[PDB]
């Protein structure tokens, strides 16, 4: 639970944390207005961190 | 689904009456449990459609000295809850072996309400930490019910053990408790004992019957917890859902308690929002960061001001966030109760794991090192030499209530991939 | 017309000291994109506590140019969309000269910005009793107070004049060409014209010297000392440029008791 | 932007009693706190919104001997002000060593006022100069605020110790208040006692209730002052812009008070400017010149007014000049407030900084001079001696006040690159 687990996990945070970022990322751009993208991250980490434009 | 509420201790039993009684008067029944003509709601929750048309609540009644139990038995509300399971203090040692050498019976006793129900969602523990009467006993049913069914939830209202205090074992049976809480539990409630004390010599200028006050603040505090369960929402119509989010890892289970009006005795969302977020309207009184927030809402609420008080929220920054992810303050709407006092009509709640509950922990185990360090507060309960010899499950306690400790500062930090 | 009053000329207030207070903080490498421009405006208004007005909704706030070179220049257009039936009335030509005028009044709080600046990186020394800190702030006083009269000159012209008329004159066709009288004298008082066009040309040049003196905050002591004086000479220079140009206005009457009053 | 007002002292919380009681008349709010349905403003540049519906202005409550706090107690204005931080006289060192003793505690209660809103402005001092009460206690937290806070204004309402007076020992206390004026303060707005007295002796016959219609004044003064920030206009919506103009350089900060009618118990603003630069409707009462003027006007104002009476009070020349700069009179306009008597449609009032308040400072040091030339009015106070045994203070405080006098000279000439 702590070795192969990770193995395992790591590839599904890695694709997860992906399709999380070109979501709210191709929400960003459009402009609630931006109210949609601000409330599913309130933290703004992973909210857009590879910023288009 | 179905809850099962299970009450021990004199102190379990006085905040376990008041809460029936609470729901009593709350849901549209008599006493003797007679159908009102008032009553989307959920009346399966507590309470069982039971077999002479009074709703007889699944309640688990256990005594040990009573003295306020007997109160309890010629009473009015000993019509509403009686299924005939009544069987026989000041300290852990005592309660946890008196509980050990009886647990099966109680524990067939727990078997025939779990036989009662036709679902199951968990178990609710009426129970005050280092009470005398709830302790041990508590840890050790605890001990039995997470053993026996590791398929169910295990809650646990517990009080947090400082009255203005005479009890000098008390670090000791808080620690082996807390032990036992941190690790035979799924999620636990706390409340300050002192913070709710200053509340009521707040709002009241009361000094002496300080004890049925706070039982009136906890009924309240768990009737509006499970307002969300009793009538049907959306989420958290079991209780994983609203046990989810709040806890992130198994060792982070201890929730804050608010409750936005401390009245009851004009406001919109907006309002109650910022006057929830401060840290005294928290009924619990470095870098100090909550892990989540859940706040659920009961009232005349117009949507858009949720949405725009969020936004508030949001801009001003007044709570608490966490490093480690995104797990913030989630607004929950849930029915405004039938036969309520129609005061603050729209009034809120929050749940929220916190990690300056740490403080109080490490105070009590500083106050545990202390009189082990001087070692000349044991007082030689006999029970206690009995029981342990050596005392290393006072060892063992520490040794646990620091990892939850270290655990938490890690929590703390921007990195909980360094762990403790 | 009482709401573009409050926003567009801006008598709504902590509005306008929070709009561009929060605007220019980024000045340029940012305030490009329009997702923090675009946002702003809406935080703006509930930070005044006379907003959140369905009048107040389609502001838009809007660049219609990139800067890619603080900087005292401004590009920005606070706009407004009629809705059908008062469109007939007031057209979407006049709603873009109330953003023209509207930009060089962002540009005058760009001065008072800077300013404070400068005010408030000394102010955190002070106390402190220097002889480098009392005559440097007696540098300061005079620059802040030149913008403090021209801008009361503004904040007499397109607000209270323009103001008591244009309600003389609603108390069909005659409503549009009241607007079109209405919007045509906020640029004549406002000094925006190409008829006094060489009185306006010395004001960016004292803005300049602001932005600079805003660079320096000692050894460098002489450089802001002679900033200074070179200020005070283009001010007694405009002094009597202003004088000159009301030969070629009731309006320009102010100007020069403005700038100077009882000093040659 | 939000301004939270501290009130000290018996004649500091009498003149905020009054104050607030004005601005609770000016403003749509009852004693309690209940809205109006007349209330372009703002109700959050004193005011809290607070969390009963109750607009309750942030003020510090300290009292020192109270008398006329206990009225303030039982009031129907202590529903409106009290966020519950009262905590506790004829001399400057007995005050200011009660004040040095539990500095902590009150800076507590600054904290917490200073997180309760969410913006800040300046911190306005409701202040006597040597009155025993507020002396002493008001220099020392004035040392206390300007230390702790640099990034934030303080602002002190000042009288001048002159009411036709028994106590010695007050040149002294004026002094070292006055050398903790100049050093640790951004602006002071000072006013005369005498003048006050003289004017409240002029328009009544009023002998014995001086003090009560003094408040009067100072408070309609006081909310005279801050119109402009209470009423959103185009500048001076914070306090630093009104400041500003009036203060060239950071030891000329005293402000001289004017205001047109001295009557509220038709008319322009061409004649109330021309009866405003008299020294005779000045409330504070060689060549002597004006550093700079700004004057507010407030109520139904024509805009060619203003513009052709600047013209008049300029080929008038009826205001004395500037020599090292441009810095005269500023015409402000505001709006007329809600709820107000309708007597002097049209009133303005004016802060102007002159040198003519260096002949009111000199008189005093010359009679601190003589005092302490004879050496017989020292009293020998115990808090005095245990103070400073030297006395050296007292130098101290003569030579800054000293140093004060010649720069207010050295600005009094044609040159101000020579110091003093």
């Amino acid at each position: 639970l702590v070795s192969g687990f990770e193995a395992t996990i790591n590839k599904f945070d890695k694709n997860f944390s992906a399709h999380l970022l070109d979501l709210l990322a191709r929400l960003s751009i459009y402009s609630g207005m931006a109210s949609v993208i601000s409330r599913l991250d309130f933290n703004g980490f992973y909210t857009e961190r590879l910023e288009r434009l | 689904r179905e809850i099962i509420t299970l009450q021990l201790g004199q102190c379990g039993n006085q905040i376990g009456f008041e809460f029936w009684k609470q729901l009593c008067a709350e849901h549209g029944i008599s006493p003797e449990g007679i159908v009102e003509e008032f009553a989307t709601d959920r009346k399966d929750v507590f309470f069982y459609q039971a077999d002479d048309e009074h709703y007889i609540p699944r309640a688990v009644l256990l005594d040990l000295e009573p003295r306020v139990i007997h109160s309890i038995l010629n009473s009015p509300y000993a019509k509403l809850y009686n299924p005939e399971n009544i069987y026989l203090g000041n300290n852990w040692a005592s309660g946890f072996s008196q509980g050990e050498k009886i647990h099966e019976d109680i524990f067939d006793i727990i078997d025939r309400e779990a036989d009662g129900s036709d679902s199951l969602e968990g178990f609710v523990l009426c129970h005050s930490i280092a009470g005398g009467t709830g302790s041990g006993l508590g840890s050790y049913l605890l001990e039995r019910l997470n053993d026996r069914y590791p398929k169910k939830l295990v809650q646990t209202y517990s009080v947090f053990p400082n009255q203005d205090e005479d009890v000098v074992v008390q670090p000791y049976n808080s620690l082996l408790t807390l032990k036992r809480l941190t690790q035979n539990a799924d999620c636990v409630v706390v409340l300050d004992n002192t913070a709710l004390n200053r509340i009521a010599t707040d709002r009241l200028h009361i000094q002496n019957p300080s004890f049925s006050q706070i039982n009136q603040l906890v009924s309240t505090i768990m009737s509006a917890s499970t307002t969300t369960l009793r009538y049907p929402g959306y989420m958290n119509n079991d209780l994983i859902g609203l046990i989810a989010s709040l806890i992130p890892t198994p060792r982070l289970h201890f929730l804050m308690t608010g409750y936005t009006p401390l009245t009851t005795d004009k406001t919109t969302v907006l309002d109650v929002m910022r006057r929830l977020l401060q840290p005294k309207n928290v009924m619990v009184s470095t870098n100090h960061c909550y892990i989540a927030i859940l706040n659920i809402i009961q009232g005349e609420v117009d949507p858009t001001q949720v949405h725009k008080s969020l936004q508030r929220i949001r801009e001003r920054k007044l709570a608490n966030f966490i490093p480690w992810g995104p797990a913030s303050i989630q607004v929950a709407l849930s029915r405004k109760s039938p036969y309520l006092p129609s005061a603050h009509r729209v009034s809120g709640l929050m749940m929220a794991n916190h990690t300056s509950i740490s403080s109080l922990f490490e105070r009590t185990c500083r106050q545990y090192d202390k009189l082990r360090k001087r070692e000349a507060f044991l007082e030689q309960f006999r029970k206690e030499d009995m029981f342990k010899d050596n005392f290393d499950e006072m060892d063992t306690s520490r040794e646990i209530v620091q990892q939850l400790i270290d655990e938490y500062h890690a929590a703390t930090r921007p990195d909980y991939i360094s762990w403790g | 017309y009482e709401a573009l009053r409050h926003f567009l000329l801006m008598e709504d207030g902590e509005f306008a000291q929070s709009l561009s207070d929060l605007l220019f903080e980024k000045l340029p490498g940012e305030l490009l994109n329009p997702l923090v421009l675009n946002s702003v405006l809406s935080k703006a208004l509930q930070c005044s506590l006379h907003g959140d007005t369905p009048h107040a909704s389609n502001l838009s706030l809007a660049l219609k140019y990139l800067p890619e070179v603080p900087d005292v220049l401004s590009c920005l257009e606070l706009r407004y969309k009629v809705d059908w039936p008062l469109n007939i009335v007031i057209t979407e030509g006049c709603v873009s000269k109330y953003s023209g005028v509207f930009s060089f009044l962002l540009q005058l709080k760009l001065m008072m910005w800077a300013l404070k600046d400068v005010c408030f990186h000394l102010k955190r020394t002070a106390m402190a009793g220097s002889v480098q800190f009392r005559q440097l702030q007696l540098f300061k006083h005079e620059m802040q107070h030149f913008v403090k009269v021209i801008q009361g000159y503004i904040a007499n012209q397109i607000l209270h004049v323009t103001w008591c008329e244009f309600r003389a004159r609603l108390a069909l066709e005659e409503i549009q060409r009241a607007h079109a009288e209405y919007l045509h004298k906020a640029v004549f008082r406002g000094l925006l014209t190409e008829k006094a066009a060489p009185v306006m040309n010395v004001i960016h040049s004292i803005f300049s010297l602001v932005l600079k003196f805003r660079s320096q905050l000692h050894p460098n002591f002489a450089l802001m000392q002679q900033s200074y004086n070179t200020f005070k000479y283009y001010s007694h220079f405009l002094f009597k440029v202003v004088t000159k140009l009301v030969n070629r206005q009731p309006h320009l009457e102010d100007f020069l008791l403005r700038i100077n009053f009882n000093n040659y």
